[PDB]
C-alpha cells in the first residue's frame, strides 16, 4: 500500500435525489407571449463592440507628444535609479586609534563577517578600511564560507 | 453478427468454449461475467456487401429539393409520388439500380427486374 | 453501499494501493493495542481569476468510497450545464422549495475488475507476444497478483478475525 | 485546507470536531431537475434576491401527464405568467444532489 | 465573378445561444442509442449539440436570416441524408446572390 | 480569436485491406507517437468499451462498422482507467522536464489545451472532446468501408479567401507581439541595470 495520499476532508451530505427532469417553456397562449421572442431576437441584433474612434483634432497637435518633444516626462514609473540614487553620503576615516577597538568588538560578536556589512557598519572608505581588515583578519575564498573575512587564528584562539 | 455487452461493466463479451457442456458461452475479460450464447455465429466477413444501399432515409426525405421526382406507382399504397436515388455505396462495382421512397407511406422499393 | 460512506477531495493518482477506511480504522485499533537566489526579474502570464480558482479548486477530484472499499467512485467537473440548472426541492408537506444549482459532477466506478499496473501494461503493449492472451486477467487472478482493494481489505480483515 | 492522507495516527479526532462521514439523513428527499430559460434563470439564480418569497405555484393535473407553472404578479407584466413543464425523463436514476461545507478546525 | 462577394465574418456566440434556447440539447447528455434519428448541429465546424426536430429549427433560422436579424453572410446547410446541420460564420467564404 | 495558432490532429487507419488486423491511431501534438483511439477515449474519462463504441457508431444494428472497430479495443485493452491512460499518454510527451510526479497532470494538460483547441480550452469539457473524436473516427470508417467518397480537394466550399483585412490582421498581430516583447525587455533591463 501507500502510506500517504494527501486527502482534503470536507463536510458533505446528500440533500435529495433527482426523480424527474423538466424543461420550462412559456405557454404560447399567454398575453405576455411574443415579448420573449422579441427579447430573444434582440440577442442576435445586439452589437456590444464599438468601432475605433477617429481623432478630429489637428494632426500636428496630436503628434506633439511623440518623438523628440520639448515636453519632459513627469511620470514616476519605473524610476528605480531615482529611488535609490537619491541616497548617497560620504564619511571620514575613523582613525586606527579608535576603530581598532571597534573591529575586535565587532569580530567578537560574530565569527564570519562580510565585506559589504563591514563597510556599512564601519561607514568608512574601503581603502583604509582594507588595511586594518587584512592586518587583523583573513578572507577564505575557496572554503564553503567563501568571500567572508574571519579573525586570524592567532587572536581567535584566545 | 451481434456484439453482446457486459451487464456489470459494459465491456464486450467475447466467445468462450466450455468443455463440460460443449456449448457456446460469452464471457467478460475483466469482471468474469458469463452468459449463454443464442447463436453459433462468431464471424461475418462480407466481401460483397448490400448494406448501405438505402442508408440515409429519414421521415422527411421528400422535403429534400434536390432529389428527383417520379410517377412510378408504389406497390403498397397505390401512390404516384416518390423520390428516387442511386445506391449510396461509392465503390465502383455497384449497378445503377434505383431505390424509390414513397411520400405517402415511407416505403422503399426498387425498379430492378433481375434480382428484386 | 457499505455504511459509513465518505465523500472527500483527495489525490486520485495511484487509486489502487491506498488504504481503505476500514483498514485505517483497523490499523488504529492495533496501533493502540501495540502501544498498550532567484533571478530577481520574473514575468508571469496573466490568467483570469475564475479559471485559476476552478483549476485550484478542481485539482483534487471528488472521491466517494465506502467503509469496506467495495464502491469507489471518482468525480469529474462538467462545465456543459454547470450554471444552467436550478434544482427544485419538495418538502414533506406538498410544497416546493427553490435551490439554485452550482456544479455538476460525473462519477465513474473504479477498480471493479482489478486493473493492471503501468509497468505491466507497458510491457504488454511492447512486442512481448503477438497478442495479449484472451484470458490473461483470469490467469493472473489465480496467481494472486493484480487484486482489488475490496479483496485486498477482506483478506487482511479475515487474517485478524482468525486470531 | 490541506490535511494528512490515510491518517493512521488518528489525527482527525482532535483536528476536526465534526464527523467526517457522509450524511444520508436527507437522502430520502425527492428532487426535480429543471432547466430554465435565460430570462427566468437570470433572476432565480441571483444571490441579491431569493429571500424566501413565493415565486409562484405549481399545478399538476389529477390524472397527470401535464405539468404547468404559474408565477405571481411580481414579474411586472414583462414575462409570461404561465409555463409548461415538459418532463424530459419520467423515470430518472443514478442522479443525486450533494452539498459541501467547511469543517471546524479547532478541537 | 461580377456578383461574387467574400464574407467578413461575425461573432458565432449569439447564434449558439439562440440555438440552445430553441431546443438544441447540449452534447453532454446526448445518448445516441436513445434517439437514433436526431440531427447533429455544427457551428463553424464545431459540434455544439443535437436537435430532435430539425425541420422547424431550420425554418425558423431561415426566416430569421431573411428578416434581417441574422447577418446575411451566415451560411446554413441542412444535409437531410446525413442528418447534419452546419452553420458557418467564419470569414473568407465566397457567396453570390440569388 | 485568442491565439491564432494551428494544431493538426490526424487519425490514421494502419494496415491494408489484406491485413488480418487494422487498428486506428490518432496523432496528438507534442507526443511523438501515434496512440490508439481507445487509449485517448479512456484518457477523456470513458473507461468502458461499450460507451466508446457508442460514441463512434450511432447505430445499434450497424454490425459491419462495429466489426472494424474490434482490433482497436484489443490493442488498448491493458489500459482500463484514467490514471493509467494519462500516464501512458504523458510518457510519450516530449517534455522530459517532469521526473514522474507531474506526468499524469502533464498528459491531462496536453489533452486540455492542445487537443482539438477549436472546440474549447477550459477545464470540464472532456465529453465534447470525446464526442468530436468519435465523429472523426466515424467519418474515417465510413470512407474506409466504401460508404462515402474521399472529400474533393477542389470543392470551393472548403476553400477560404483572405483579403486585405485578414492578411493585415495576421501581420499586425505578429508585429505587435514583437513590440510587446521589446517593451518587456526594456523593463527588465531598466530594473536590472538601474536606469530611468
Ligand atoms: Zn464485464
Ligand atoms: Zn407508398
Amino acid at each position: 500500500y501507500i502510506p500517504y495520499v494527501k486527502t482534503i476532508p470536507k463536510k458533505t451530505a446528500i440533500v435529495g435525489t433527482v426523480c424527474h427532469e423538466c424543461q420550462v417553456m412559456p405557454s404560447m397562449n399567454d398575453p405576455n407571449y411574443h415579448k420573449i421572442v422579441e427579447q430573444r431576437r434582440n440577442i442576435v441584433k445586439l452589437n456590444n463592440k464599438e468601432r475605433i474612434t477617429t481623432l478630429d483634432e489637428t494632426v500636428g497637435v496630436t503628434m506633439s507628444h511623440t518623438g523628440m518633444s520639448m515636453r519632459s516626462d513627469n511620470s514616476n514609473f519605473l524610476k528605480v535609479g531615482r529611488e535609490k540614487a537619491k541616497s548617497n553620503i560620504k564619511s571620514i576615516r575613523m582613525p586606527k586609534k579608535e576603530i581598532l577597538d571597534y573591529l575586535f568588538k565587532l569580530f567578537d560578536e560574530y565569527d564570519y563577517w562580510s565585506l559589504k556589512g563591514l563597510k556599512e557598519r564601519t561607514r568608512q572608505p574601503e581603502a583604509h578600511l582594507k588595511e586594518c581588515l587584512d592586518k587583523v583578519a583573513t578572507l577564505v575564498k575557496k572554503g564553503p564560507y567563501a568571500f567572508k573575512y574571519t579573525l586570524r587564528p592567532e587572536y581567535k584562539k584566545l | 453478427t451481434t456484439f453482446r455487452f457486459c451487464r456489470d461493466c459494459n465491456n464486450m463479451l467475447y466467445p468462450r468454449e466450455d468443455k463440460e457442456n460443449n456449448r457456446l458461452l460469452f464471457e467478460c475479460r475483466t469482471c468474469s461475467y458469463v452468459e449463454e450464447a443464442g447463436s453459433p455465429l462468431v464471424y461475418r466477413h462480407e466481401l460483397i456487401t448490400n448494406i448501405g444501399e438505402t442508408a440515409g432515409v429519414v421521415q422527411d426525405i421528400g422535403s429534400d429539393p434536390t432529389l428527383p421526382r417520379s410517377d412510378r406507382e408504389c406497390p403498397k399504397c397505390h401512390s404516384r409520388e416518390n423520390v428516387f436515388f442511386q445506391s449510396q455505396q461509392r465503390r465502383k462495382d455497384t449497378s445503377m439500380v434505383l431505390f424509390f421512397v414513397c411520400l405517402s407511406c415511407s416505403h422503399i422499393f426498387t425498379s430492378d427486374q433481375k434480382n428484386k | 453501499f457499505h455504511l459509513p460512506v465518505r465523500l472527500h477531495r483527495k489525490d486520485t493518482r495511484n487509486l489502487q494501493f491506498q488504504l481503505t477506511r476500514a483498514e485505517i480504522v483497523q490499523r488504529q485499533k492495533e496501533i493502540s493495542e501495540y502501544k498498550k537566489l532567484r533571478r530577481k526579474t520574473r514575468q508571469l502570464k496573466v490568467l483570469d481569476e475564475n479559471a485559476k480558482k476552478l483549476r485550484f479548486e478542481e485539482f483534487y477530484p471528488w472521491v466517494m468510497e465506502d467503509f469496506d472499499g467495495y464502491n469507489t467512485w471518482v468525480g469529474s467537473y462538467e462545465a456543459g450545464n454547470s450554471d444552467s440548472y436550478v434544482l427544485l426541492s419538495v418538502e414533506d408537506d406538498g410544497s416546493f422549495t427553490m435551490i439554485p444549482a452550482d456544479k455538476v459532477y460525473k462519477f465513474t466506478a473504479r477498480n471493479k475488475y482489478a486493473t493492471l499496473t503501468i509497468d505491466e501494461a507497458e510491457k504488454r503493449m511492447d512486442k512481448k507476444s503477438g497478442e495479449v492472451p484472451r484470458w490473461l486477467m483470469k490467469h493472473l487472478d489465480n496467481i494472486g497478483t493484480t487484486t482489488t482493494r475490496y479483496d485486498r481489505t477482506r483478506r487482511k480483515l479475515k487474517a485478524v478475525a482468525d486470531q | 485546507e490541506v490535511f494528512d492522507g490515510n491518517d493512521i495516527e488518528n489525527n482527525e479526532t482532535k483536528v476536526y470536531e465534526e464527523s467526517l462521514d457522509l450524511d444520508l439523513e436527507r437522502s430520502n428527499r425527492q428532487v426535480w431537475l429543471v432547466r430554465l430559460p435565460m430570462f427566468l434563470a437570470e433572476k432565480w439564480r441571483d444571490r441579491n434576491n431569493l429571500h424566501g418569497q413565493e415565486l409562484g405555484k405549481i399545478r399538476i393535473n389529477k390524472d397527470g401527464s401535464k405539468i404547468t407553472l404559474l408565477l405571481n404578479e411580481n414579474d411586472n407584466d414583462s414575462i409570461p405568467h404561465e409555463y409548461d413543464l415538459e418532463l424530459t425523463k419520467k423515470v430518472v436514476e443514478n442522479e443525486y444532489v450533494f452539498t459541501e461545507q467547511n469543517l471546524k478546525k479547532y478541537q | 465573378s461580377l456578383m461574387s462577394c467574400i464574407s467578413v465574418g461575425t461573432d458565432p456566440m449569439p447564434i449558439i445561444t439562440f440555438l440552445s434556447e430553441w431546443g438544441m440539447e447540449p452534447l453532454e447528455d446526448y445518448v445516441p442509442h436513445q434517439s437514433p434519428d436526431a440531427t447533429r448541429v455544427f457551428v463553424n465546424g464545431v459540434w455544439h449539440g443535437v436537435h430532435r426536430n430539425p425541420a422547424r429549427l431550420m425554418e425558423t433560422l431561415r426566416t430569421l436570416r431573411r428578416k434581417g436579424d441574422i447577418n446575411p453572410e451566415v451560411s446554413m446547410i441542412r444535409d437531410i441524408r446525413e442528418k447534419e446541420l452546419k452553420i458557418f460564420t467564419d470569414a473568407g467564404r465566397v457567396y453570390r446572390p440569388l | 480569436k485568442g491565439s491564432r495558432f494551428i494544431s493538426t490532429l490526424q487519425v490514421k487507419l494502419y494496415g491494408r485491406e489484406g491485413s488480418s488486423a487494422r487498428t486506428i491511431k490518432a496523432t496528438l501534438p507534442y507526443i511523438k507517437q501515434d496512440i490508439p483511439i481507445v487509449i485517448i477515449f479512456r484518457a477523456l474519462g470513458i473507461i468502458p468499451d461499450g460507451e466508446i463504441l457508442e460514441h463512434i457508431c450511432y447505430d445499434v444494428n450497424d454490425w459491419q462498422m462495429l466489426e472494424m472497430l474490434k482490433p482497436c479495443v484489443e490493442d488498448g485493452f491493458v489500459i482500463q482507467d484514467r490514471e493509467t491512460a494519462l500516464d501512458f499518454i504523458g510518457r510519450r510527451g516530449t517534455a522530459l522536464g517532469i521526473k514522474k510526479e507531474k506526468r499524469i497532470q502533464y498528459a491531462k494538460d496536453i489533452l486540455q489545451k492542445e487537443f482539438l483547441p477549436h472546440i474549447t480550452q477550459l477545464e470540464g469539457f472532456e465529453s465534447r472532446k470525446a464526442f468530436f473524436l468519435g465523429y472523426m473516427i466515424n467519418r474515417l470508417l465510413l470512407c474506409a468501408l466504401d460508404r462515402k467518397d474521399q472529400d474533393d480537394r477542389d470543392h470551393f466550399g472548403k476553400k477560404r479567401l483572405d483579403l486585405a483585412g485578414p492578411l493585415l490582421a495576421q501581420l499586425f498581430k505578429t508585429l505587435f507581439k514583437k513590440l510587446t516583447k521589446d517593451i518587456f525587455r526594456y523593463m527588465q533591463r531598466t530594473v536590472e541595470e538601474a536606469h530611468d
